[PDB]
């Protein structure tokens, strides 16, 4: 299974007028840790994308989406919104219906005009999953589901959302052999984005 | 699951003398244990005092013999009726056989 | 057959000239003037609007953006220019995807020039009747100014003009230009040259397009600013045109 | 068989593309059409001429919906406009909606139409389109917009404009009646007044075509249930035109 | 003349001038004669050389064991047509184990020639051909023109000044018709016929070529000393 | 596609497009190449364009096809760029396939073949460029110079000029270049090249470019100060 | 020149299209189409002892419901008839319901416009009148010309003597749209043609095509005589 | 004026002059005739004996399509052979698709479409032949004539070539005098007579008569040449 | 008028014009004996600075086949590549040397390819260069052929092409006989070249080559040619 070769996990949650997206940092071949500094989260303006799966496919999709977002900004004279970027990701994935990318992309953002946080997840062929609470992806998806269905609350301040998402990520990663060599969290508001690196057991 | 090949049996023998050559062949054609024919020649005179026999799968051998005879005809057409020697015929047959490197004729050839 | 109707757009003349290229240059010589000036700390592009100068013309045609560090001024047919600009944008994005770095200005300019030359040599299609003034920044040479014509030749300039009054503008720019000028001095010189070469009663804000490429201004290393009509009016008042 | 691989549009020694100029002449020989942009809408208007008195002029429409929020009108050659409208609708679907799930903004669709028209002036063995187009639309991030596209593929944004036989007089009239504060009803009235000058025959609801880009129309949306789901483009019936006359 | 530019243009009277120019190219070639009886068919050809230090141009081409031809006009066109005929005969033999009939080969040449006079970008061929053969119907002689017309005749001649040979053949038809079983007599009749088209030259072993096919005779070419006994 | 026969024969046996391409070469700026005892010198004339030209970024006529081989031209600049790109690709391909850099003659033959192919192919026009190709064969200390024309003919030459008033420069070279004793040092070759260029370029020493090619891939483009020094020396020796 | 291929003249005209319009009148035959609010009727004016009369016709059956009448030379007419039949069959296969008359007319007009815009294609010197009884619009007459222009009609006439028939139809409609009556509509159209042109059309001088709700057919000479 | 130099170019009066010139080419050919009898068709043609060296009874003109269609043509014979080959391909395709011999009107339409397609472009030349063809199908006997413009019609009797006027007059008299119709053998005799009468325009050369027929009661609906005693009887009747 | 148009006299315009172009080229002479074939060309240097060693009008097609060219010599490179490929491919396919006549026919078939090929268009115009092909084979001994862009080739005892072809050929008519030795053929080629050349003959303005069954095709060095020129001068005077 190509999706379970390199490992890695990504979570996303909505809190009040804010959003949060977190990822692990491990990159390994099969069971040997190669790199602890492999970030799975990228941003194109104010839209954030986290990709799990094959590291090559992650890098390729990041480069392709940077290409497409730059061209979109040049033609439209405005940055792309999360809701339209979700459709773009879905179409890009479905264009490879038979030779698909083995990826787990997750989109998180805040709509500039409306101010409403937005979150979505995708399978490898571009099926869209819209959620008002959270989205998980990676080799530890079941552990993430278990953590999120218990820790999440419908409305949290960013300070509380940080603790919730960080604890969910850490406790799901400590039960996955292929995940966890460091962890990054992004807290995203209308006019501020904070990035925090967590402390972890490593092994 | 089609198996485009066959066996057809047969046995041929070539011997070179000081001033002569001999090519002999069986005339029996069989499929597995039945006799298709008791007189089906497999040794032919392919012009310019050259004799040829391609033993094995009969269809491939017949196709190869027909192609070599046509090659002799076109060699005569394109080179002012020059006689095709035996080494040149051997090289031409090598090229004819290697032209089907990945779907070969299933025959052993003697000229 | 169709041999009678062929005009043979890619053949030499007995003097060794290409008729279609010369005719396209003559066509360009009747378009709105564009001027590029490079100072020690930035680049100024100024295009004088010529067509569609009417009161009921919303600004919402001559200045375009290629990437975050390269912009162009257009003289000639607008639609052919848009075709070439789309190709250039795709090329810049391809270079960024391949090498994970911003494309040097000269590489993109040379690619566009090769595209232009191809129509001149092979095929039976007319050349592009467009001239470009490129203004860009890269880590190799810093600020760079180029021009390209339908002949496929590209040239780097300290100060250049393309359009209806290239001779007069170039004569004006040969003087009053120094290698140690600043961005504000370059803006003033470009506006003065446009005012002196304009064949109109006054140089108003609604017949101009302005752009600058410099460092800072609520950005990082390099910022591209495309002036709004109000900004153009303020600049005209400040310089001394007051029109 | 088809050996016309060479351009039929070439530069004259004076630097003029003759075929594009001739297409512009064909446009200038066409009937009048107008566009006016108000603060809360856009109006597009044209005259409806009948080839024969026995022809049902209702079966031929000179104003066409491109997208639910974008419509168009023309002056010049009818069949060229019909083919161009088909191509524009197809490009709107295959270039934007199938990629982003949304209809394109007015400016991008105008740019695609302009690209199509430009390709007919440089590719081999073709004649340039002999039409000029006025395109009126609305998009969320830019508001209401009006554009004019020429046979050469040049397009310009207009507060108000006209094309056709009575272009100069209508342009002067619209220049004298622009104030940056008009509403949709004022624009419709001005368009009707300007058309009354350029029409020589009967001036009623059966000889005029009017369309508007205005507010969303939940009645022209044959389903209910999605709060985020409006067709701003609307074509006025002849009865409404007669009432406004 | 504005109607002679290409092969897709009719004249107001309905003439194809490129075809007529190809026919004119034929009319300037060396004379060749074809003749036949009920058992044999013969070709006689007068060669030409550039100068004394040059060899003589070959005029007879073997198509198959039972078929051949002689050319008058543009030689490379004759090579193209002869290669096509060889391919067609080889195809007939390979696929049907059958000897191609002379009439069918004439039809094939007619069809190949017609396509070059109706479409832009191609010229008509510039050579005339005399084709002899022996098949299950006996001996056959055909005349081919680049307009596509193919005719079956007892005897004929093409090239410069071929009219005298044609008149001689027409006068002595009943004689050479019945020369059965005596190939030398038929060859001598053909040589005498081609002697009627000579004005300032005599037949020698260097400028005379002969070909013969027959009931038991494969298509064979004689030149040089092999024709010395027919002069 | 477009495949019209643009280059055809005239009743007198001439191909007019090739002759017109030669006229286009005549309109181009003047380039010169001279052979030394152990070096090759390429000189080029800059057009007296506007003073607002940026020398750093404009293409400099003389292009290195490979670390040991350089090419200059006269005629249309963009066509020359196309030929230069093709030559560079071919040089890399040859170095890949044969594990050795190209010889000067091989690259010259390839470029001439491209030009001839354009003279004979349909739907294209011939290049309006003539070229000079200079260098040293790998591990060889023999200077090599070659000239290529729009028709496709190439030859070696000991000293050759192309473009504009090339006849005056060629007459000067024939009068002043000795086959028996070619210039010994690099300085003498550079002086001869500059003096030959000065016969047509009276607009000063600012519009002269000089490149020196020496074996073991030693290619040096001289600065304007050095060329000015050479020109001042020539001017001083002109009178006394 | 600009008068040989389809490119613009300095006045913005296309001379080849105008010449094709001229070519549409090579046959001196007039045709008339009318609607009866329940059917559509077309009548043509077919006019040598060696010919077989039954093989001479300018009325085609494009499909089960759509009929066509052509004004112009018969080779281009048969070209267009074959093309229209293919288009209707493809439409029915692809979309699962019968092709309507107006959509077919639009498709043929688009093909004509393509001819007027592409150099290597010449226009067809024909005028095409499609008639049917559409399941959504009732009786329908549509007409297309070499310029790529098509429109629907209450009634129409084509040919050299079309002005007289058009004037007579317009006078009838002003007196008073459609005809309020298929046989009666056929007799009305026959009488209209007789009054417009003159003489007495025998059974061999005309051909009649009738389109009803589920069919389009052509009357024989005996049926035409029965009308007379 | 200038409208006659290219195919598929409308003249100001709405004419295509290349097709008319093709008709002129057709008018220079020999006379070909077709007669429709009560249950079949008869085709007759005249072949000029330019030289006595032509082998008699060879050089067949009338051609067969499938096993039930007869074709003859006047004009440029190679064009007629091209058209007949196309018709044979069309008949083979129809038979392969629908497992039935192609009906005569369908074959006529396919030939007409092919001929008409050669008047649509200036890169091709119109066919210079007029073709009389026909046969028998399930509906009965059919006779058609096709012109270079691509227009074709069904006929009671058709004639083409140089002697077309007299042949048409004879055919009209024959049709007028036999309202009920004619039998196949009587049609063969009348075709011989009409060909002999039409040859009287061209008395400069001798001619040979060729006749074929396709009838239900004489050939069981197949096309067959007339070669035996019937041909001699027809010749004797014609010469009487 | 296309590139494949017949004149009213029955000839193709482009082929005749290419022959006119060939008439402008430098002179090449071939002489065939029973001891081998001799080819000779003049090196028409335009300028004194042109290094004559770079002018190569005589090339090797195979060990037993050589060639000389006249006219637009740039067009000859493609044909030479074709001939070399044909010879090598024949050796690969048949393990034997190709006959000279077969190679010449292949070259002529290539030259035909501005129109229809010999087996049923690779260029827009015919070649503007004529070839002298010399060779030896076991079937026909020593052979000399003249090949033209019309697709027609001839066999010659001796032939001359180029600008001075008429006078050189007239001299060849009165000076060739079947008992010529190789050295006599070399001297005759040098004499006729000196007669037809405006410049004074020397080791740099012309070059010679020979084909023998033993040693194959070879091009003489300048020293041997200079010795031959000195011998010719001494014998003549």
């Amino acid at each position: 299974d190509p999706s379970s070769i390199n490992g890695g996990i990504v979570v996303a949650m909505t809190g009040k007028d804010c959003v949060a997206i977190a990822c692990d940092l491990r990159l390994g071949s099969q069971s040997l840790g190669v790199s602890n500094k492999f970030e799975k989260i990228f941003h194109y303006g104010h839209v954030f994308l986290g990709i799990t799966g094959l590291a090559t496919d992650v890098t390729t999709l990041n480069e392709m989406f940077r290409y497409k977002t730059n061209l979109y900004k040049l033609k439209e004279e405005r940055a792309i919104e999360p809701e339209t970027f979700t459709q773009l990701v879905s179409s890009s994935l479905y264009e490879r219906r038979f030779g698909p990318y083995f990826v787990g992309p997750v989109v998180a953002g805040i709509n500039s005009k409306s101010g409403k946080p937005f979150i979505a997840g995708f399978d490898l062929i571009g099926c869209i999953d819209e959620a008002k609470d959270f989205i998980v992806s990676g080799t530890a998806s079941d552990q993430l589901f278990g953590m999120c269905e218990s820790l999440y609350e419908p409305n949290l301040e960013p300070e509380d959302l940080f603790e919730t998402i960080s604890q969910a990520l850490l406790n799901a990663a400590d039960r996955d052999a292929l995940s966890g060599w460091g962890a990054v969290v992004y807290i995203i508001k209308k006019d501020e984005v904070v990035k925090r690196y967590l402390k972890m057991r490593q092994d | 699951q089609f198996n485009p090949y066959g066996d057809n049996g047969g046995t041929i023998l070539g011997i070179a003398g000081e001033d002569f050559a001999v090519l002999a062949g069986d005339t029996r054609n069989i499929t597995d244990y039945s006799i298709n024919s008791r007189y089906e020649p497999k040794v032919f005179d392919c012009g310019d005092n050259i004799v040829m026999s391609a033993n094995g799968f009969a269809a491939d051998g017949d196709a190869l013999v027909k192609r070599f005879k046509n090659s002799v005809k076109w060699y005569h057409f394109d080179h002012n009726d020059k006689k095709l020697s035996i080494n040149s015929a051997a090289r031409n047959i090598q090229h004819l056989l290697y032209g089907k490197r990945f779907f070969p004729y299933y025959v052993h050839t003697i000229i | 057959g169709s041999r009678r109707y062929d005009s043979r757009t890619t053949i030499f003349s007995p003097e060794g000239r290409l008729y279609q290229v010369e005719y396209a240059l003559e066509s360009i010589s009747h378009a709105g003037t564009a001027i590029g000036i490079m100072a020690s700390d930035g680049i100024v592009l100024a295009a004088e609007r010529k067509v569609t100068s009417t009161l009921l013309e919303q600004d919402t045609e001559k200045l375009y953006k290629l990437n975050d560090k390269i912009a162009v001024a257009v003289a000639g047919l607008t639609a052919d220019a848009e075709i070439l600009i789309n190709t250039a944008r795709i090329h810049a994005q391809n270079y960024l995807k391949t090498y994970n770095e911003d494309i040097p200005v000269e590489i993109l300019v040379r690619r566009l020039s090769d595209i232009k030359q191809g129509y001149t040599q092979h095929g039976g299609l007319r050349p592009f009747g467009v001239s470009f003034i490129y203004a860009g920044y890269d880590d190799r040479y810093g600020y760079q100014l180029y021009t390209s014509n339908p002949s496929g030749n590209y040239t780097g300039w300290k100060a250049i003009s393309v359009g209806a009054n290239t001779s007069a503008a170039q004569t004006l720019l040969q003087m009053d230009y120094k290698d140690d000028m600043k961005v504000d001095d370059a803006i003033e010189l470009a506006l003065k040259t446009l005012s002196k070469t304009t064949d109109s009663s006054a140089l108003t804000y609604d017949r101009l397009e302005f752009a600058t490429i410099r460092k800072g201004a609520n950005d990082g290393e390099v910022y591209q600013k495309i002036f709004k009509p109000q900004e153009i009016k303020d600049i005209l008042v400040k310089t001394g045109i007051t029109k | 068989t088809d050996r016309y691989s060479f351009s039929l549009t070439t530069f004259s020694p004076s630097g003029k593309l003759g075929q594009i100029d001739y297409a512009l002449t064909a446009v200038k020989q066409g009937v009048t059409s107008l566009g006016i942009k108000a603060t809360n809408g856009v109006v597009i208007a044209t005259e409806k001429k009948s080839s024969s008195p026995l022809a049902m002029s209702e079966t031929l429409s000179k104003v066409s919906l491109l997208t639910p929020d974008i419509g168009a009108v023309y002056s010049g050659m009818g069949p060229d406009y019909r083919v161009l409208v088909d191509k524009s609708r197809k490009v709107a679907h295959t270039s934007y909606k199938r990629i982003y799930g949304e209809y394109p903004p007015t400016k991008l669709l105008v740019s695609e139409v302009a690209k199509i028209m430009q390709e007919a002036t440089q590719s081999g063995g073709v004649r340039p389109f002999g039409v000029s187009l006025l395109i009126a639309g609305h998009d969320e991030f830019n508001g209401f917009s009006l554009y004019q596209v020429d046979p050469s593929g040049s397009y310009f944004p207009w507060k108000a404009t006209a094309i056709g036989k009575g272009s100069v007089a209508a342009k002067t009239f619209l220049e004298k009646r622009w104030n940056d504060e008009l509403e949709l009803e004022d624009a419709i009235h001005i368009a009707l007044l300007t058309l009354k000058e350029s029409v020589e025959g009967e001036f009623n609801g059966d000889t005029i075509e009017l369309a508007i880009i205005g507010d969303e129309n939940p009645d022209l949306l044959g389903y209910t249930g999605i709060p985020t789901d409006g067709p701003r483009f609307r074509k006025l019936t002849s009865q409404e035109i007669n009432d406004r006359l | 003349n504005n109607y002679d530019g290409d092969t897709v243009t009719f004249s107001p009277t309905g003439r194809l001038f490129q075809v007529e120019y190809a026919l004119e190219a034929i009319k300037q070639g060396s004379v060749t004669v074809g003749l036949r009886s009920n058992t044999h068919a013969v070709l006689v050809a007068l060669k030409r050389n550039a100068d004394e230090l040059s060899s003589y141009q070959k005029k007879i081409i073997k198509c198959d064991e039972h078929m051949g031809l002689s050319l008058a006009g543009l030689a490379p066109d004759a090579r193209v047509l002869s290669n096509y005929l060889r391919q067609q005969c080889n195809y007939s033999s390979l696929v049907f184990n059958r000897k191609l009939a002379v009439e069918r080969a004439g039809h094939l040449l007619c069809d190949k020639a017609q396509k070059n006079t109706q479409s832009y970008g191609g010229r008509p061929y510039g050579v005339g051909l005399l084709i002899i053969g022996y098949d299950k119907s006996g001996a056959h002689l055909l005349e081919f023109q680049p307009s596509g017309n193919v005719t079956e005749l007892y005897g004929t001649a093409i090239g410069a000044r071929s009219q005298g040979a044609k008149t001689y053949l027409e006068r002595t038809l009943d004689t050479f018709i019945k020369i059965d079983g005596n190939p030398d007599e038929l060859i001598k009749a053909g040589v005498e016929a081609i002697s009627q088209s000579l004005r300032d030259e005599s037949l020698t072993v260097d400028n005379l070529s002969i070909a013969i096919v027959g009931k038991d005779t494969p298509f064979t070419i004689y030149d040089g000393e092999a024709v010395a006994k027919y002069i | 596609g477009y495949d019209r026969a643009l280059s055809i024969f005239s009743p007198d046996g001439h191909i007019f497009q090739v002759e017109y391409a030669l006229e286009a070469v005549k309109r181009g700026t003047c380039a010169v190449g001279v052979k030394g005892k152990n070096c090759v010198v390429l000189g080029c004339e800059r057009r007296s364009t506007l003073k607002l030209q940026d020398t750093r970024i404009t293409p400099s006529k003389v292009s290195k096809i490979d670390s040991h081989v350089v090419l200059s031209f006269s005629g249309l600049n963009a066509d020359s760029r196309i030929l230069i790109e093709k030559a560079r690709v071919e040089a890399q391909s040859h170095r890949l396939t044969l594990e050795d850099p190209v010889t000067v003659e091989y690259l010259t033959r390839y470029v001439a073949g491209v030009q001839q192919r354009y003279t004979q192919s349909g739907g294209v026009r011939p290049f309006g460029v003539s070229t000079l190709i200079a260098g040293f064969d790998p591990r060889d200390d023999e200077p090599k110079l070659y000239q290529t024309e729009p028709s496709g003919i190439y030859s070696s030459w000991s000293a050759q000029t192309i473009g504009r008033n090339s006849k005056t420069v060629r007459e000067f070279l024939e009068k002043n270049y000795d086959r028996k004793e070619p210039p010994a040092t690099v300085e003498e070759c550079v002086k001869l090249t500059v003096r030959s260029l000065l016969e047509v370029v009276q607009t000063g020493a600012k519009n002269i470019e000089i490149t020196v090619v020496k074996p073991d891939s030693d290619i040096v483009a001289l600065s304007s100060e050095e060329i000015n020094q050479y020109v001042t020396q020539i001017e001083q020796e002109k009178q006394e | 020149y600009d008068r040989h291929i389809t490119i613009f003249s300095p006045e913005g005209r296309l001379y080849q299209v105008e010449y094709a319009f001229k070519a549409t009148n090579q046959t001196n035959i007039n045709s008339l189409a009318v609607r009866g609010k329940d059917c559509t009727v077309v009548i043509s004016q077919k006019k040598d002892k060696l010919l077989d009369p039954t093989t001479v016709s300018y009325i085609f059956c494009i499909s089960r419901t759509i009929g066509m009448v052509v004004n112009g030379p018969i080779p281009d007419a048969r070209n267009a008839a074959l093309r229209a039949k293919a288009e209707a069959a493809e439409f029915r296969y692809k979309y699962g319901y019968d092709m309507p008359c107006d959509v077919l007319a639009k498709r043929m007009a688009n093909l004509s416009q393509i001819y007027t815009q592409r150099a290597y294609m010449r226009p067809l010197g024909v005028i095409l009148t499609f008639v049917s009884v559409d399941e959504e619009l009732g009786p329908s007459i549509y007409k297309t010309d070499p310029a790529g222009y098509y429109v629907g009609y209450k009634a129409t006439a084509t040919g050299p003597k079309q002005q007289e028939i058009t004037t007579n139809l317009e006078n009838h409609f002003k007196k008073s749209d459609h005809i309020n009556e298929w046989e009666k509509v056929v007799e009305f159209a026959i009488t209209h043609m007789i009054d417009a042109l003159g003489t007495e059309f025998s059974k061999n001088d005309l051909e009649v095509g009738v389109a009803t709700k589920d069919k389009f057919f052509t009357l024989s000479a005996e049926n035409i005589e029965e009308r007379l | 004026t200038g409208y006659d130099l290219s195919n598929s170019v409308f003249s100001p009066d709405g004419r295509n002059f290349q097709v008319e010139y093709a008709v002129k080419a057709v008018e220079n050919g020999t006379t070909s005739i077709g007669i429709k009898c009560n249950d079949g068709v008869v085709f007759a043609v005249e072949k000029l004996i330019t030289s006595k060296l032509l082998v008699p009874q060879k050089n067949v003109k009338i051609q067969v399509v499938d096993r039930h269609i007869g074709c003859v043509y006047s004009g440029l014979i190679p064009d007629g052979r091209h058209l007949v080959n196309r018709g044979r391909e069309e008949a083979a395709s129809f038979k392969k698709l629908y497992k039935t011999p192609i009906p005569i009107p369908a074959f006529a339409d396919r030939l007409g479409q092919y001929v008409q397609a050669h008047t649509l472009y200036n890169s091709v030349r119109p066919f210079g032949v007029s073709t009389i063809f026909g046969g028998v199908d399930k509906n009965g006997a059919h006779l058609y004539m096709l012109e270079p413009s691509g227009s074709y019609w069904g006929y009671k009797g058709a004639a083409t070539g140089k002697g077309r006027q007299s042949a048409k007059a004879e055919l009209e008299k024959l049709v007028d005098h036999h309202p009920e119709g004619l039998s196949a053998r009587e049609a063969v005799k009348q075709a011989a007579k009409i060909i002999y009468l039409a040859h009287e325009d061209n008395k400069e050369k001798d001619f040979e008569l060729e006749i074929s027929w396709c009838s239900l009661s004489e050939t069981n609906g197949l096309h067959k040449f007339v070669k035996g005693d019937l041909l001699q009887e027809a010749i004797d009747f014609a010469q009487k | 008028r296309g590139v494949s148009t017949f004149s009213p006299e029955g000839r193709l315009f482009q082929v005749e014009y290419s022959l006119e172009a060939i008439k402008l080229g430098s002179t090449a002479i071939g002489i065939a004996t029973k001891e081998g074939v001799v080819l000779g060309v003049e090196k028409r240097a335009t300028s004194p600075l042109l290094e004559s060693d770079s002018i190569e009008k005589i090339v090797e097609i195979d060990r037993h086949i050589g060639c000389a060219m006249s006219g637009l010599t740039a067009d000859a490179r493609s044909m030479i590549e074709h001939a070399r490929t044909a010879a090598v491919t024949h050796n690969l396919y048949y393990d034997e040397d190709i006959n000279v006549e077969s190679l010449t026919q292949s070259v002529c078939d290539l030259a035909l390819r501005f129109g229809e090929g010999a087996s049923g268009r690779l260029m827009s115009r015919p070649f503007g260069v004529a070839l002298l092909i010399a060779g030896h084979d076991a079937d026909d001994g020593y052979q000399l052929f003249h090949a033209e862009p019309s697709g027609t080739f001839y066999r010659y005892n001796a032939k001359a092409i180029g600008s001075g072809s008429e006078g050189a050929q007239a001299e060849l008519l009165n000076e060739w006989h079947s008992s010529l030795t190789l050295k006599e053929a070399e001297l005759l080629v040098l004499k006729i070249l000196k007669q037809v050349m405006e410049e004074k003959l020397d080791e740099n303005n012309a070059q010679l080559s020979c084909i023998t069954k033993q040693d194959g095709f070879k091009i003489y060095d300048n020293e041997k040619t200079a010795e031959l020129i000195k011998e010719l001068k001494e014998k003549e005077a």
